[PDB]
């Protein structure tokens, strides 16, 4: 499906998950949210946009927090990606969450992800990546990085709710903002807004992308 | 109070009654995409 990409870089690759161990030869692995999994990750100018006043109030204020960001640029990195996340899922439980990114340079890159409560953050994973060249091009993987325990404290809390909209209500005040940045040079290579409903579709997961601009 | 503590960002919609949280414009109120609200 669609995802995200700067001038340089781009993230084919996202996901979240929990994988059970039935036993040490069967894996059980439900996907949470996706992007460029059901079907080959794309890129292309038929995004539509959202004003990025809208959500300011979501994400961290204050110095190199969202607005700072978006003001420092590139506005071409910028994006908004809301997530109908699939939570019909049941030791050997492994939280996990896996991305693939893609660029014409060979750099050495830091993602920096922000879980936010009413848009104050409450924890940060910072990861730095290398490259590897690949069919022309340089590619960077973060492969099966555990969830952090928040987040799996989350997540059984939002299961335990004994109705989906109590769900929704709880999550309009979840977001998380994703920071991929050149760790040399600190250029936001990629900054990624994400704000999340439960989903009803019988097809599971979805996500709409929306580029991030200033009116 | 602590506005992100997790006990009470539950506690806030199982017993509304008790709510002390943060109160915030729903985004089905604000100036968004109709997109935003259709999954696809
Ligand atoms: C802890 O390490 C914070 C890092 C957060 C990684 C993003 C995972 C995306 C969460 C999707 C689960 C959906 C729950 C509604």
């Amino acid at each position: 499906g669609r995802s995200v990409a700067s001038s340089k870089l781009w993230m084919l690759e996202f996901s979240a998950f929990l994988e059970q161990q039935q036993d040490p030869d069967t894996y059980n692995k439900h996907l949470f949210v996706h992007i460029g999994q059901s079907s080959p990750s794309y890129s292309d100018p038929y995004l539509e946009a959202v004003d990025i006043r809208q959500i300011y109030d979501k994400f961290p204020e204050k110095k190199g927090g969202l607005k700072d960001l978006f003001e420092r640029g590139p506005s071409n990195a910028f994006f908004l990606v809301k997530f109908w996340a699939d939570l019909n899922t049941n030791g050997s439980s492994f939280y996990g969450v896996s991305s693939q990114y893609e660029s014409p340079e060979n750099m050495i890159i830091t993602c920096s992800t922000k879980v936010c409560s009413f848009g104050k953050q409450v924890v940060e994973k910072v990861e730095t990546e290398y490259a590897r060249y690949e069919n022309g091009h340089y590619s960077y993987r973060i492969h099966r990085s555990p969830l952090c325990e928040y987040m799996i404290n989350f997540i059984h809390k939002l299961k335990h709710l004994p109705e989906k909209y109590m769900m929704n209500s709880v999550l309009e005040n979840f977001t998380i903002l994703q920071v991929v940045t050149n760790r040399d040079t600190q250029e936001t290579l990629l900054c990624i807004a994400y704000v999340f409903e439960v989903s009803a579709s019988e097809h599971g997961a979805q996500h709409h992308i929306h580029r991030l601009v200033k009116e | 109070d602590s506005e992100t503590d997790l006990e009470a960002l539950f506690n806030a919609v199982m017993n509304p009654k008790t709510a002390n949280v943060p109160q915030t414009v729903p985004m089905r109120l604000r100036k968004l995409p109709d997109s935003f609200f259709k999954p696809p």
